[PDB]
RNA sequence: GGGAACUUUAAGGAUACUGCCAGUGACAAACUGGAGGAAGGCGGGGACGACGUCAAGUCAUCAUGGCCCUUACGGCCAGGGCUACACACGUGCUACAAUGGUCGGUACAAAGGGUUGCUACACAGCGAUGUGAUGCUAAUCUCAAAAAGCCGAUCGUAGUCCGGAUUGGAGUCUGCAACUCGACUCCAUGAAGUCGGAAUCGCUAGUAAUCGCGGAUCAGAAUGCCGCGGUGAAUACGUUCCCG
């Protein structure tokens, strides 16, 4: 994991979007390719469409997912069995 | 290698050289202990806001003659094929077949 | 002797016997014994009832068997419900920490299943 | 209390020996005392180069390159000593470092 | 080989008893180059047999080795002198491995005493080879 | 008084022989203090024991390189050479014992394509 | 202080030639034994691979005849994949323990790397590491602790004080960024595994076996590869059959 002395990593373009939405109260999803951004407490209550390689999967941020990377909720491989 | 890949490598070296000084300055400001926490946070933000190609970790050593990205041998600056050719021709000073 | 609802061996050294409890390892056994002032080489059967009571009082500070097993169960269940990548791996009973699955996943996958 | 320290580095021990002999002879001729030459341990670098262009891992050439070092000490240097040493020619393939 | 005859590799006598027999026994006992451990194992047995019953350590070992020595191969053939000792040492090592005691040295000494008195998996195996020899 | 140099497996021993009661020092240490295993101690004492002069001489020995066995062999070789220097008439006996020969055996280099000097990777024709 | 003896460092030389003796061979080439010598008959190891064979391998190192695309089969970018997983095979590492595990004390190497680097020492932390600071462009300072070994104690044959997979919870470092998909540290957990069928592989001596150390690639990322030393065996009667 990222060192604690550096703090959590969030992309600036995504952070500005969530900050604008929270300053306002827009409910439309925020579309992003930033799978590597960490979910912050401010993220709670928002819908983020995370790119998974080919599509944008919507994720509704609940309190329990604070501290996860955004990409953990958008799987990138397809598998159903053999 | 392809001309596009060689030109990509050249452009990356150019960007690293262009942004070398400011990156070092921001890293020093981050490492500063006498600096304010807000100052170090702003330095980190600017470092993350720098262009990606400014980072030296994205450079890949390529053969100075052909551009091959495997088997580089930092000391000679040539990949293994051209190194073998040049050594066996005798244009590399001091290098001889090794036996012991 | 019965400690934390477990019958730990009587003929072994205390530092080894105390690791028979779930949630206690060698380091934790050393820490427990050092804080009640019992040498590590004393066997459990050579212990006074007050010494065993002190050991029980010390063990109560560490989550040991039922609380620990329930805590691990809730931790796994939370991921499985949340549906994150680790939860999906837990559902499929596949390696969770990035190991290869093309070969050598037998600990998580169990014995081989013929086609 | 002036002592001249000369260090010779080369890839060819015959060349380094010739240069050391020349320096010692010149210093002895100029009427100065000389200690050396002292042979320092040699550096050997080895490389394994695949010879086939595509796939033969057991088919490689093993090359080596050696760095030879010699040390020369001049004590009680006469006036003509320094001028003679500076007038001495620099042979290609031998690096000469002088310390006072 | 095929065309050559390889000269036998002469091993030095042990530095304590100057006995090539004990040195060869140590070589048979030793595993993956750990000579000192095998030395301890063999010397412990040699000292312990002396305490248990007073004989010369070399002489007692030689007598027991002669007792365990076979004389027939397998089509019958007699064993050459070298293979007699070579096969007795292996049998005495293998059989002494399986008796239960605290140290390997004590097991080795115990079966040395046992084979001196005619009981041991070694001389059962010797009599089994004798049976198979009588078979043909 | 007399000097000898012994070599065995990258181990070199300098031996200084004199006339004395039997004192023996290796690297400012006693023989028992320096060598842990009995056979190393016995190999060092082999030449003087053979000559029956264990109490006739005093030894000052230093040694560097190699391991315990190599150092013991080097010390024995150096003692033999020092005895040869002290008296040339002792050479036939020591050569008969075999102490004069320098053991030239050395570690063989690893070779390209092999796991070791001789060991080869496992082969599968199937 | 001092010395130039010894070890070593590394350039140049000497020595080994069946040279001497004995026996055989055919009265030849050769062959067996002995002395001296550090070494004796090719002392050990490396490099060096004839004429040719397999339309063997490589148009993806590179070069090149011919064919094909040209708002695309060219070029730029972000995210994903090369890391998937009912399965089968090859090459390895670690084990199944007492010739061992753990704890305490105490010895002995070689080779190689270091200025965008290696770091003495002190402080903080259980630790990975962090901060301050010092020497080094290196036979000068450093990586660095060799490990197996020896001495003492304990474990007493148990799936164990063996084994260390997997999973839960905390961290560190590199990096713009460790979700997919890094390495390492601490606590907890403690899987299979009781020496492995038919069959099959390596090795003739400082070899096999076993123990540790270094490097190339490289920001980070070796159980692979290329090297280094430590301890140090067993067996070769012979060519009847297996293969070439």
């Amino acid at each position: 994991p990222r060192s604690l002395k550096k703090g959590p990593f969030v992309d600036a373009h995504l952070f500005a979007k969530v900050e604008a939405a929270v300053a306002s109260n827009s409910r439309k999803p925020i579309k992003t390719w930033s799978r590597r951004s960490m979910i912050l407490p401010d993220f709670v209550g928002l819908t983020i469409s995370v790119h998974n390689g080919r599509n944008h999967v919507p994720v509704i941020v609940t309190e329990h997912m604070v501290g996860h990377k955004l990409g953990e909720f958008a799987p990138t491989r397809t598998y159903r069995g053999h | 290698a392809k001309k596009g890949m060689i030109n990509r490598e050249l452009k990356r070296e150019k960007t690293v050289a262009k942004y070398a000084a400011k990156r070092a300055e921001l890293k020093a400001t981050i490492a500063n202990v006498n600096a304010s926490d807000e100052e170090r946070f702003e330095a980190m933000l600017k470092l993350q806001a720098l262009p990606r190609n400014a980072s030296p970790v994205r450079l890949r050593n390529r053969c100075g003659l052909t551009g091959r990205p495997h088997g580089y041998f930092r000391k000679f600056g040539l990949s293994r094929n051209k190194l073998r050719d040049t050594v066996m021709q005798g244009d590399v000073p001091g290098v001889v077949k090794a036996s012991w | 002797a019965r400690i934390a609802g477990v019958n730990i061996p009587d003929n072994k050294h205390a530092v080894i016997s105390l690791t028979y409890i779930f949630g206690i390892g060698r380091h934790t056994a050393k820490n427990i014994l050092a804080a009640v002032g019992i040498t590590e080489t004393t066997k459990i059967r050579e212990l006074d009832d007050a010494q065993l009571d002190a050991i029980r009082a010390e063990v109560a500070k560490v989550p040991t068997e039922g609380d620990l097993r329930r805590e691990i169960s809730m931790n796994i269940k939370r991921l499985m419900d949340l549906g994150c990548y680790r939860g999906l791996r837990h559902r499929r009973s596949l390696p969770v920490r990035g190991q290869r699955t093309k070969t050598n996943a037998r600990t998580r996958k169990g014995p081989r299943k013929p086609i | 209390n002036q002592r001249i320290r000369i260090r010779l580095k080369s890839f060819d021990h015959r060349l380094i020996d010739q240069s050391a002999q020349e320096i010692v002879e010149t210093a002895k001729r100029t009427g100065a005392q000389v200690c050396g030459p002292i042979p320092m341990p040699t550096r050997i670098e080895r490389f394994n180069v695949l010879t086939s262009p595509h796939v033969n891992k057991d088919a490689r050439d093993q090359y080596e390159i050696r760095t030879y070092k010699r040390l020369i000490d001049i004590v009680q240097p006469t006036d003509k000593t320094v001028d003679a040493l500076m007038k001495l020619d620099l042979a290609a393939g031998v690096d000469v470092q002088i310390a006072l | 080989p095929r065309r050559r005859v390889v000269a036998a590799r002469e091993i030095l006598p042990d530095p304590k008893f100057s006995s090539q027999t004990i040195a060869k026994f140590m070589n048979h006992v030793m595993q993956d180059g750990k000579k000192s451990i095998a030395e301890s194992i063999v010397y412990g047995a040699l000292e312990r047999v002396q305490e248990k019953n007073k004989v010369d350590p070399v002489e007692f070992f030689e007598t027991t080795l002669e007792k365990v020595r076979p004389m027939v191969e397998v089509v019958p053939m007699e064993v050459r002198p070298s293979r007699r000792t070579a096969l007795a040492m292996r049998w005495l090592v293998d059989a002494a491995a399986k008796r239960s005691e605290k140290t390997m040295a004590l097991r080795l000494a115990g079966e040395l005493l046992d084979a001196a008195e005619g009981k041991g998996a070694a001389i059962k195996k010797r009599e089994d080879v004798h049976r198979m020899a009588e078979a043909n | 008084t007399n000097y000898g140099t012994g070599r065995r497996k990258t181990a070199t021993a300098r031996v200084f022989l004199s006339a004395g009661t039997g004192k023996l020092v290796i690297n400012n240490r006693t023989l028992e203090q320096y060598f842990g295993r009995e056979t190393a101690r016995m190999v060092v004492r082999q030449p003087l024991e053979l000559l029956e002069a264990t109490e006739k001489y005093d030894l000052y020995i230093t040694v560097k390189g190699g391991g315990i066995g190599g150092q013991a062999g080097a010390i024995r070789h150096g003692i033999t050479r020092a005895l040869i220097a002290a008296d040339e008439t002792l050479k036939p006996v020591l050569r008969q014992a075999g102490f004069v020969t320098r053991d030239a055996r050395e570690v063989e280099r690893k070779k390209l394509g092999l796991r070791k000097a001789r060991k080869r990777p496992q082969f599968s024709k199937r």
